[PDB]
RNA sequence: CAUCGGUUCUGGCGGGGGGAUAAAGGCCCAGGGAAUGUGGCUCCUCCGGGAGUGUUAUAGCCCUGGGUGUAAUACCCUCGC
RNA sequence: AACGCGACGAUACUACCCGCACGUUGUAGACGUAUAAGAAUAGGCUCCGGCCUCGUAUCCUAGCAGGCGAUUCCUCCGCCGGCCUCGAAGUGGCCGUCGGUAAUUCGCGUAUUGCAAUUUAGACACGCGCGGGAUCAAAUCCUUUGCAGACGACUUAGAUGUG
């Protein structure tokens, strides 16, 4: 749902006389920007326990920029989203360079084939699969095959929107 | 984008509404277009519902007097594209009818239409733009299915008009190949500061 | 035409010559939004500043121009002055010398410019 | 069904005001009654929703499982 | 002789006013210069002299033939049309005319 | 799903010729030729191995895996249309009127045509035409038996096809009634 | 079990297929993410030619006649200049056509007026004798 | 046309600051590991290539720590031309 | 189709045709208003060697809005005539004459429109002209007919006859 960045987010109740050392909570939300990202800290932070923003704190937002992402990893998606009947489980593999890329495609995806929006997706867990005997999905484990390599017939010639006739019938071979 | 006296159009291969749409603007543009080989326009989707369309437009006539008013219903091909031409630009005022006089339309390339470029429009080329898969039909088909009476003739003239242009061809083909020998042959006598200098300017 | 700058004046104002003798364009006066730098540039070298200066005298074009236009108005070609002549001359001597020594530059400053079919101003170089 | 050589009346998208402002108020009230059938509604409503779980394609359930109920047994022991 | 041509300026279309769906404003003009498929080719020719050229009826001061003078102003949306205005508007059967834009004012 | 690749294959006899160029199949054998336009599916033909012909889909949904077998069938039944051969043996029974099938080959044409006289007493002449290639004989070994053979199966089953709906009982009750001319046996010549 | 197959043979995207972007760089495929995006290097000397180590859309790329062998998969970025240099990338991708038809449409818009000029007055001067060589042929023949 | 003032649209360039003092990444150093197992070895063979073995060999990859390094760049903020 | 089209016959009159002689004549709008293979797109082109994203191409493009005289070249263009050819709404090829023609180089002229002001320049159609060639026609009212008809309209007949 947009150019989206993971965040920690730290937060915490605020201090009083019987607890002047209360415990730190921290998440990792991916947002657009950390406006987002701190509402949705105090939603799934009042969905678990008895802190909410006007009683709690932001104690850190920090980013957590992707180790190598100029690395194809396979990342493994469990996710709970709402529709007419409930929340439903999703497990869901996505073969990208980043979580954050990840992400994105998951909310694509999502979107696509069961109209799911943002407000209405939960994002459990994002993992990475150390092997690709961990890959479970087919259309994942045709793209993990030894010696990969395929054509693309019927590639359309990008010519120029503006530029209306042409002296030529294009060819699909290229 | 350029400018031409008038744009030649091969009907073959295109899109029905795309090519009514493109074609259109030009007119409005104020560029003067002449589409030919309308009988070899493409409509998305298999034939049945082109069939089913064109018999709801032929069910719908004015009742009193169906010799006014009325929706005339024009089997040609040309007519067919000239509708839908005609349903993208505001024909009941001054300045569509003048962009309406601009566009010419047949069936076939008569001539002198025969011996002069004929160009396309990457926009609606059914190859370019379908999916792989995907059903498709001819206007000439569903023409001769409601009415059009003149697909034998258009065809005979057609096979006619392809072996003069065959035989243009291989007139053409010789005379590309004694170039080729003639500039094989200049190669040898035109100054080699002026090759060199040809060469690196990118000619 | 293709003519070329002898030195800028104030204002916008350019003077500029063709040679005379190679295109037909004379000492003159041009504003500088109304021309097209090329790239090339023709060597200044023999050609005398004095002159140059004497002929971006700010009277050396406006003056008598009431004089001709009330001596001119079967017709007659308005008489060139011998201060224009002498100038003219003295200053494109050493010019069409220097213009010489480069090839095709003579018979490039002779022909016109005009725009052709593709011909895109704002892809051109200049 | 001989549709495609001989068709029927068609059934017109176009939408009358009348029907759009009639649909819309019929929702309308529709809304309020379903609200009100729902404040009076006695059937039962468990307090705790079922929770759906975890997923057996998920490679890490196992090692989940272990995070589990070790912080269960950390738990207990810290208690 | 010489076989070549005499054009300094660049061929455009008077396409319509400025406008919306309904409310037009005949005091700025849409021109399409042949050529020009962008805003960063627009660019180029912002500030430029454009005229329209027509023949009317009575010869007045030595000729039959009018012109009215104008410039271009700023890029219209994204493929190059550009807003010019004119000293007075151009007529509205014009739609689709041939105006000149020429060179001067020059930067190069 | 979209799969990356979806391949069959199918072996060649020896004595089997094919030629494939832009989806349009000519197989040559013993028997004869026969010819067939794939242009409708999109398929990539190849040769993986001296003998066998490679069928391949790239970037194909399940429809265009699918529809491999369709093409592999339709290439094998050729084969053995042009090593083998199809026949089909019909039988034509009657419970009083004597059918009369009588067997000529139009020259003009260059096609057999059958013609099926006294069915159930109707005065009527039936009259069907064959495709080309189908050759049409009256068994001499059994009785009421005709034989279609040919190379193409398509052809001859649906010659055999429209030689057993054209003798059609009307209005009668087809429990009692129990005439007409049926497909019985089907295989190959050789 | 004569079989004449004539069919269409496209070219492959596979780890070391060089691939052309549109700014006319180039790079080389280290890993194939999808049938939509690859991973690819463009470790070349040559500023104009070489491409940042990242993802390539197969959409915007074009496949080059020029295969790395024997190129690992995933290899990072001195692997893959290893074998660039070794390969010589370079020397064949200035061999094939596109960097020629490339290096005309540079030097026919690096033009002044001048040279336009000049290129007209020499491209009249070699068209007078493939013009007198045209009609000999023709004569001749 | 030139030089200005008010408003405004648009393009380029030179700096500064921040984050994991970006994350990467290149080149070195020290360990560890695996296969979509490189070389080698073995077995099948249509001898075109497959199958098994094992950790770099006649390819490489991944993980961890350190140096270059206060590296560059992206993003955000900002000073000007 | 009474604002779709074709073929044919006769065409008085300034009416018809040819040449140049020009338009305060008209044109939804000339400015190089240049460019014929067909076919396929999970395949094509070729000169048979190879080539194919790419029309970002090819042709043409210099000279008083383009002169004069040479040096030089046999290239390109145009008007006529002959022979063929082109019917989808009909036009190109070859040959021959004539005229023009920087592919190379040079000389003489360009000014003064005064620092920009459409570069009045093309095509088609129309009119007024002259100077020549060609041809001497019909329709309607009226009388009549009744194959027709409210009236118009329609079928006929009216010039020497088979009236």
């Amino acid at each position: 749902m947009g150019r989206l960045q993971e965040y920690q987010v730290i937060g915490r109740h605020l201090p009083t006389e019987a607890n002047p050392n209360p415990a730190l909570y921290r998440m990792r939300i991916f947002a657009p920007n950390e406006v987002v990202a701190k509402s949705r800290f105090w939603y799934f932070l009042r969905g678990l326990k008895k802190v909410k923003k006007a009683t709690g704190e932001i104690v850190s937002v920090n980013v957590i920029s992707e180790k190598h992402p100029l690395k194809v990893k396979n990342f493994g998606i469990w996710l709970r989203y709402d529709s007419r009947s409930g929340t439903h489980n999703m497990y869901k593999e996505y073969r990208e360079t980043s979580r954050v890329a990840a992400v994105e495609a998951m909310y694509a995806d999502m979107a696509a084939r069961h109209r799911a929006r943002f407000r209405s997706i939960h994002i459990l867990k994002v993992v990475e699969l150390e092997k690709t005997e961990d890959v479970k999905r087919p259309y994942i484990k045709q793209l993990v095959a030894k010696n990969l390599s395929f054509p693309l017939p019927h590639r359309v010639p990008k010519i120029s929107t503006k530029k209306i006739f042409s002296a030529k019938r294009p060819s699909t071979f290229s | 984008s350029s400018f031409e006296s008038v744009v030649v159009i091969d009907g073959k291969g295109h899109l029905l509404g795309r090519l009514a749409s493109i074609v259109a603007k030009q007119l409005l543009s104020g560029q003067k277009i002449v589409v030919v080989r309308c009988e070899a326009l493409n409509i998305s989707g298999e034939f049945f519902r082109a069939k089913l369309k064109y018999h709801a437009y032929l069910r719908k006539m004015t009742r009193y007097n169906p010799t006014r008013g009325g929706p005339f219903h024009f089997r040609a091909p040309s007519r067919i594209f000239y509708k839908a031409v005609r349903g993208m630009i505001p024909h009941k005022t001054a300045r569509g009818a003048a962009a309406l006089e601009r566009l010419k339309v047949f069936e076939g390339v008569p001539p002198p239409y025969d011996k002069k470029k004929k160009m396309v429009v990457p926009q609606a080329l059914r190859v370019l733009r379908l999916q792989p898969g995907r059903k498709y039909c001819t206007v000439g088909r569903l023409s001769h299915e409601v009415g059009w009476k003149y697909q034998d003739v258009v065809a005979r003239l057609e096979e006619r008009r392809k072996a003069k242009g065959a035989a243009y061809y291989e007139r053409k083909k010789l005379a590309a190949r004694q170039l080729s020998e003639a500039k094989k042959a200049a190669a040898a006598k035109v100054d080699p500061k002026v090759s060199e200098a040809l060469a690196a300017y990118g000619y | 035409k293709r003519v070329v700058l002898l030195k800028c004046l104030d204002q916008g104002v350019l003077l500029v010559t063709g040679p005379f003798k190679i295109n037909g364009v004379p000492l003159r006066r041009v504003n500088a939004r109304y021309v097209i730098a090329t790239s090339v540039k023709v060597d200044l070298t023999g050609v005398d500043q004095a002159k140059i200066d004497e002929v971006a005298q700010p009277k050396y074009f406006t003056a008598e121009k009431a004089k001709e236009k009330a001596s001119e108005e079967k017709p007659q070609k308005k008489p060139v002055s011998s201060t224009r002549a002498a100038d003219q001359k003295a200053i494109d001597k050493a010019l069409i010398a220097n213009i010489k020594k480069v090839d095709m530059l003579a018979s490039y400053l002779a022909s016109s410019f005009s725009l052709r079919k593709g011909d895109k101003p704002h892809l051109m170089k200049f | 069904a001989g549709t495609i050589n001989k068709p029927k009346k068609p059934t017109s998208k176009r939408k009358t005001t009348r029907l759009r402002a009639k649909i819309s108020k019929r929702a309308a009230e529709k809304k309020r009654k379903e609200r009100k059938l729902a404040r009076k509604n006695p059937e039962w409503r468990s307090k705790l929703k079922k929770d759906p779980g975890i997923p057996n394609l998920f490679p890490y359930k196992e090692r989940l499982l272990q995070q589990i109920e070790e912080e269960r047994i950390r738990r207990k022991e810290e208690l | 002789p010489s076989e070549a041509g005499h054009r300094l300026y660049v061929k455009g279309r008077h396409l319509s006013y400025q406008r919306g769906r309904r409310n037009t404003h005949p005091k700025t003009s849409l021109i399409k210069i042949e050529g020009v498929d962008d805003t960063a080719a627009a660019n180029f020719y912002l500030g430029k002299r454009v005229a329209y050229v027509y023949r009317a009826q009575k010869e007045v001061r030595g000729t039959k033939i009018r012109v009215i003078w104008g410039k271009i102003t700023r890029p219209h949306g994204n493929s190059g049309v550009v807003r010019a205005k004119f000293t007075h508007p151009l007529p509205a059967r014009s739609f689709g005319a041939s105006v000149r834009i020429m060179l001067y004012p020059s930067s190069i | 799903m979209r799969y990356i690749h979806s391949e069959e294959t199918i072996p060649v006899p020896e004595n089997v010729k094919v030629s494939i160029k832009s989806r349009l199949v000519t197989v040559e054998g013993p028997r004869g030729k026969l010819q067939k336009d794939l242009s409708h599916i999109a398929v990539n033909f190849s040769v993986v191995k001296k003998g066998v012909i490679g069928l391949e889909i790239h970037h194909g949904s399940r429809k265009d895996v699918a529809a491999l077998r369709t093409v592999r069938t339709i290439i094998n039944n050729m084969i053995i249309g042009v090593t083998k051969g199809f026949k089909y043996k019909m039988r034509y029974v009657y419970a009083h009127f004597p059918i009369n099938v009588n067997v000529e080959k139009n020259a003009e044409t260059g096609c057999y045509e059958v013609e099926i006289r006294n069915f159930i007493g109707e005065k009527i002449v039936r009259k069907v035409v064959m495709a080309p290639g189908v050759e049409v004989e009256i068994s001499k070994a059994q009785k009421d038996e005709l034989i279609l053979s040919g190379n193409s199966l398509e052809a001859v089953s649906q010659s055999a096809a429209d030689i057993q709906q054209i003798c059609k009982v009307r209005n009668k009750d087809i429990r009692k009634f129990l005439d007409g001319i049926y497909v019985s046996e089907k295989g190959n010549i050789v | 079990a004569e079989i004449n197959v004539e069919a269409t043979s496209w070219r492959r995207v596979e780890v070391g297929r060089v691939l052309k972007l549109e700014n006319g760089s180039l790079a080389a495929i280290v890993e194939i993410i999808d049938h939509k995006r690859v991973l690819a290097d463009g470790p070349s000397s040559d500023p104009k030619l070489a491409t940042p180590r990242g993802i390539v859309p197969l959409s915007r790329a074009l496949l080059t006649p020029i295969v790395i062998p024997k190129l690992p998969r995933g290899a990072r970025t001195g692997a893959v200049k290893k074998a660039w240099e070794a390969y010589g990338v370079d020397a064949k991708w200035k061999e094939t056509n596109w960097a020629k038809k490339q290096l005309q449409q540079e030097r026919r818009q690096s033009l002044t007026d001048f040279d336009r000029f000049k290129v007209m007055r020499l491209k009249k001067q070699r068209r007078f004798e493939e013009r007198k060589a045209l009609a000999k042929i023709k004569a001749a023949a």
